[PDB]
RNA sequence: GCUAAACCUAGCCCCAAACCCCCACCUUACUACCAAACCUUAGCCAAACCAUUUACCAAAAUAAAGUAUAGGCGAUAGAAAUUGACUGGCGCAAUAGAUAUAGUACCGCAAGGGAAAGAUGAAAAAACCAAGCAUAAUAUAGCAAGGACUAACCCCUAUACCUUCUGCAUAAUGAAUUAACUAGAAAUAACUUUGCAAGGAGAGCCAAAGCUAAGACCCCCGAAACCAGACGAGCUACCUAAGAACAGCUAAAAGAGCACACCCGUCUAUGUAGCAAAAUAGUGGGAAGAUUUAUAGGUAGAGGCGACAAACCUA
RNA sequence: CCUCCGCAUAAGCCUGCGUCAGAUACUGACAAUUAACAGCCCAAUAUCUACAAUCAACCAACAAGUCAUUAUUACCCUCACUGUCAACCCAACACAGGCAUGCUCAUAAGGAAAGGUUAAAAAAAGUAAAAGGAACUCGGCAAAUCUUACCCCGCCUGUUUACCAAAAACAUCACCUCUAGCAUCACCAGUAUUAGAGGCACCGCCUUGGCUCCACGAGGGUUCAGCUGUCUCUUACUUUUAACCAGUGAAAUUGACCUGCCCGUGAAGAGGCGGGCAUAACACAGCAAGACGAGAAGACCCUAUGGAGCUUUAAUUUAUUAAUGCAAACAGUAACCUGCAUUAAAAAUUUCGGUUGGGGCGACCUCGGAGCAGAACCCAACCUCCGAGCAGUACAUGCUAAGACUUCACCAGUCAAAGCGAACCUCAAUUGAUCCA
């Protein structure tokens, strides 16, 4: 049907999927944070 | 042909050329005849001798081999007992 | 995935345990077995399969009284809640044990083949030759793993000096030690295999969905 | 820009500036030494020069070592310098054919060893090369005391080494008394590998353990300035009483 | 005469030197307080295919030397022994120089992508011209001009440019127009001009007039791909856990009938830069089930998942 | 005059139409949502719990089900923290869409289809229509009034290509066949009446089945009846659109244009070229013949030593797994791990020549004699014809070396005096480089 809205927000899913705790759990996520830190990003995670 | 190596920045020789041809110092290159030791049973004696000769190369073949080697192979070498020391220089070549 | 298996319970409880479905999926989270998912929600009755398990600081052959024969959703037979001594437990009920019968669990190897009823359980030395038995264990004490499905009965064909030969319901033969315990008689829910499933709905209630791409190749 | 120092030299700069500088001298000597192992999976050229074939001229030969791979189970045991060879191979011993991955592993045993210096039976994961090196060393105690750090190539093996070396350096009551003549026999049998205790405590450590051991040495819960200043004042008043 | 146009320092680039950095916060980070690291890169790419092979990257001046050596002995690859190693700018100047006024605003679920722009001056406690228009619409006839003419038109001549083509006015491509920015990088050997000359060159090299030095010569944009490592199952597929919904009539526990709520999407009509990157309006199919549905969780890329449609896995 | 609307919670937003001041729901300043609702829980050791729910009462099942504490030990200090606004969220937008649950069943709540005219066409929607009643059409599509029967397929209810296919396809009960004798991370807390895999299609009778065979279908056709603007053949009105006035105000497109018709010509279909003819200049509304109109570097066809698949009885490999064998590491008595081989499986890498009156099919691919090509040399063909991939004789069928020829390049090919050594080659093509071996 009308296919604009794949973003159905919930803060539990947002925090569980892209959060700081999850980023820091994986060693590849620690490198994601390290990359945002080097880029200079004002927000490193959700 | 590797005009600029990744290692030195220098120009490289084609060792296929060095395996096959002889550069005499005057700019002449001397080769063998392609086929000179195969099927000699079925070749005739005159064709066999024509195959046995050492021949000179063409002008554009000479210039190609000039390009495909470096100038180490174009210096003047004074080997002890050399069968080509008389051939390394041009005599009476008017024009 | 975060797959703790639901079967973490240690003490033998008689009450049903809330049984988690799996969808045919590993701990890795991926499908391992195809065609599984979404049955009626069930509960697991913890069956004691060691038929001769005498209770705490007690003796050999003992008696139990059947309390209730019951449908079990987690298998094909019927489960008998039986009570003996100060404890009670579930067992697989052979056919024609109602509520009120009395069954015997003996480890005694009588020299003569014991004249025993259809419900009770003895070792194959006490069982006669050519005898219909169901809950059969390979080594003594491990607990029965063989014939215990609905309506199946394996026969005892012969007795040998230290072993015995069982015809398993697949027309198979199996060597068992003489001393292991086995229950006589055929299991309940006979006519079970002559139940037509009827609707794809009935299959989907049993917990088997249609699944395609069964060969992840 | 450019770094003042090269990046392969950054580690030495740390070892000169830190608490790594307050590590003792002999330990940093070993860490900087880091020599070459013994040939295990390659056959060394016996000579420095060789008349190579196809032209009778002597070319210099160096023997280059195979990049061997050691797993943490190896460090939990003892493998005699022997490890996995992770390489490629040609399909049918013919270069004009497929090239294809290959991992050569050693054969691993669970052997039980008595060490006369510690008086304990250890069960370890050895291989035939360790067994043969023990036979040519005339015992496990001699093998571990004689073999070098990287030829031994085990964190466990060097723990065994510094336990044995500390045992020797302190001359401990190792089995128990009523056999001091037998203990004297043991320490006389291995008397040759005797080093100071201040060295044997640092034998065999990793750098992480060495830094941890060093900061444990220099913790030193602070001195109250009440104590410091009353010491100064007492000194000054004794000076005034003298004058 | 409007719109504009103009500006110069904010900074940046390449070198040299010198080795540099109170509280809260891994739980849903920024939240006062409870029982485990270590495993060959692969592949694009050259070989005008590709299958052994294919530079360097994993600290190493000049020369030896692109030599020995390796090699579908081919593309190419390639040593060693030995040997002489105080700050500046023929840099940018706001589309440049950094992406930077900022990793911000904005975009994306996320990894991630990623901007733009300011100019009065000593003190503000003080002038002209791009395009586009306007002042000022047009008068037969035609690549818009040219020859001219007393005179704008009238007369005569006259098939836009680029590119690609055997041949384009072509009804072949490109292009509204303006400003700015935007595309020829080097060796072997020659030749020319100096220096010196049987020797040249500030050694490691050449030399049967040579040798040394200089000068001259090698473009830009564009795939579908491939491999590695991350990020994604808030959409959708399936599953798990604990929830909920299903009027009325007929019927009397049936994947029941008619039919709402809801779910779907048969036919038509509208719509098409739309209300909408799939909607609307009527018509329709299911609507107590193999149903629909909220919330949380799981499966991840040659992988998942599938009641197979090469379907779906954030248009 | 309108409305499956409205109010509330949940989820999501995060101050987003409160007051004042200012400029042209914007900007700034100032205010505000007050816990009783809701959230943030539980001191444990051992242990107890066979009994559904459905008005739960008879009674009815099958698919077999959620609600539960005790003996003792320690524990009186008491009510903090946080959410609380709105016209709101997800769709780039103040978006006709998406959006869970409770309650109201037309509202007590919420809202406004028309900026103002006029009343052309074309277009949209609606209503009415004489006579006739499917003559329309691919077809009764749409409308109008409701209905009948027959076939084809699929047994059924279900599922499917989100966004052109909802079907005869997929699934499904039923049946067959194949594999499996067993324990704890799937199958499974299972055990041959079980589990896993594949296939066919319900059923009554009989043994790639076959003949019947009932019900169902937004499937595919056919018939009757009615009904109707589908049509003969169109019409009238009303609403939107429209046109005009006012405000706001895009987009594709565009070499430049001072932008006519006819006949001819020309890269073969001319506004612009030749010959004629026409010809004051500017709007507005229509229209759709042309501008080979716009859109989107044609998806059809071919090409590329471009890419990706897909299958194999294509090439190369078994590195990985498997089951053997051989050693290696133990127990002996007169299994598991490692190394080397093999055959399988899964794969994994890689490629898929050329000419061709498009490409494919078919045929050819090197060399020589003849004709086209008549008299130096040359001269094409998917042009016309004929042949070869050797055979003989001896084995000077040695060795050297002036000078030449040359298949239009190179590679290759050919002749040859003299000289030394000697007996005293025939040949129409009659073939193949380099590296390796
Ligand atoms: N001298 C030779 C000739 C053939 N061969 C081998 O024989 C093979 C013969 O090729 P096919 O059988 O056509 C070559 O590929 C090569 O492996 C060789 O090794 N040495
Ligand atoms: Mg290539
Ligand atoms: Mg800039
Ligand atoms: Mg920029
Ligand atoms: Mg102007
Ligand atoms: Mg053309
Ligand atoms: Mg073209
Ligand atoms: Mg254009
Ligand atoms: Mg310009
Ligand atoms: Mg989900
Ligand atoms: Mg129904
Ligand atoms: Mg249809
Ligand atoms: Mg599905
Ligand atoms: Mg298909
Ligand atoms: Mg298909
Ligand atoms: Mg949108
Ligand atoms: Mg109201
Ligand atoms: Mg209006
Ligand atoms: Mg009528
Ligand atoms: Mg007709
Ligand atoms: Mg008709
Ligand atoms: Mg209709
Ligand atoms: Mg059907
Ligand atoms: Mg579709
Ligand atoms: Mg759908
Ligand atoms: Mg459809
Ligand atoms: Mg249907
Ligand atoms: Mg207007
Ligand atoms: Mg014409
Ligand atoms: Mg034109
Ligand atoms: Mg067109
Ligand atoms: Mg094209
Ligand atoms: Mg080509
Ligand atoms: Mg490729
Ligand atoms: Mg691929
Ligand atoms: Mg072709
Ligand atoms: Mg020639």
């Amino acid at each position: 049907k009308a296919r604009g809205n794949e973003y159905q927000p919930s803060n539990i899913k947002r925090k569980n999927k892209h959060g700081w705790v999850r980023r820091l759990s994986t060693p590849a996520g620690v490198q994601v944070i390290l990359r945002r830190m080097l880029k200079g990003r004002k927000s490193l995670s959700h | 042909l590797t005009y600029f190596s990744a290692r030195k920045g220098k120009r490289k020789t084609v060792k296929a050329v060095i395996d096959r041809f002889l550069r005499l110092h005057c700019g002449l290159w001397v080769r063998r005849k392609a086929g000179y030791k195969k099927k000699l049973w079925k070749k005739t004696p005159a064709r066999k001798k024509r195959l046995r000769e050492f021949v000179f190369c063409n002008k554009t073949q000479s210039k190609l081999l000039d390009k495909m080697t470096t100038s180490f192979w174009k210096r003047r070498n004074w080997y002890v007992d050399d069968p080509y020391q008389k051939y390394h220089d041009r005599t009476n070549l008017k024009v | 995935a975060n797959f703790v298996s639901w079967k973490s319970r240690t003490k033998y409880t008689i009450t049903p345990v809330k049984m988690r479905k799996s969808g045919g999926r590993d701990h890795t989270g991926r499908i391992r077995v195809h065609g599984i998912g979404g049955g009626h929600k069930q509960r697991y009755r913890m069956i004691d399969f060691l038929r001769f398990r005498p209770e705490e600081t007690k003796s050999g052959p003992f008696e139990e009284k059947v309390i209730q024969v019951r449908y079990d959703p987690c298998r094909s037979a019927d489960i008998a809640l039986v009570a003996g001594g100060s404890r009670k437990r579930w067992i697989i009920a052979t056919e024609n044990m109602q509520a009120g019968d009395t069954i015997l669990n003996s480890n005694h190897i009588g020299r003569m083949a014991v004249a025993a009823r259809e419900g009770d359980a003895h070792p194959l030395g006490a069982l006669p030759v050519g005898t219909l038995i169901n809950n059969v264990e390979s080594e003594p004490g491990r607990g029965a793993q063989y014939i215990r499905a609905a309506g199946t009965c394996g026969v005892l064909l012969r007795k040998v000096n230290g072993t015995a030969i069982i015809q398993l319901p697949s027309k198979r033969q199996m060597q068992v030690l003489e001393t292991c315990v086995a229950t006589v008689g055929r299991v309940s829910n006979v006519d079970h295999n002559k139940r037509v499933i009827g609707k794809a709905g009935r299959n989907r209630w049993l917990g088997k969905r249609p699944n395609s791409g069964r060969w992840h190749r | 820009p450019l770094h003042k120092y090269p990046v392969w030299l950054w580690k030495r700069l740390q070892l000169r500036e830190g608490i790594c500088s307050r590590l003792p001298g002999h330990y940093l000597r070993s860490l900087e030494e880091e020599r070459t192992p013994t040939p295990v999976h390659y056959r060394p050229h016996g000579a420095k020069f060789k008349i190579n074939p196809k032209n009778g001229q002597r070319e210099r030969v160096e023997d280059v070592p195979i990049p061997i791979y050691f797993p943490p189970e190896s460090q939990r045991g003892l493998w005699g310098g022997e490890g996995w060879i992770l390489g490629q191979i040609y399909a049918n011993n013919d270069k004009l054919s497929k090239r294809l991955k290959k991992v050569w592993k050693p054969q691993l045993f669970e052997r039980e060893f008595y060490s006369e210096i510690l008086d304990k039976k250890f069960t370890v994961t050895v291989t035939m090369r360790t067994l043969d090196l023990i036979d040519e060393a005339y015992g496990l105690d001699f093998y571990i005391l004689k073999a070098s750090g990287e030829d031994l190539c085990s964190k466990f093996g060097m723990d065994l080494k510094r336990g044995m070396l500390l045992r020797l350096a302190r001359q401990d009551p190792q089995l128990h008394p009523e056999d001091p003549e037998r203990r004297a026999a043991i320490y006389d049998k291995y008397k040759e590998f005797a080093i100071p205790e201040e060295e044997a405590e640092w034998v065999g450590l990793t750098l992480e353990e060495a830094i941890e051991k060093q900061r444990l040495l220099e913790e030193k819960d602070p001195v109250p300035l009440f104590k410091i200043y009353v010491a100064e004042l007492i000194q000054q008043l004794q000076q005034q009483a003298l004058s």
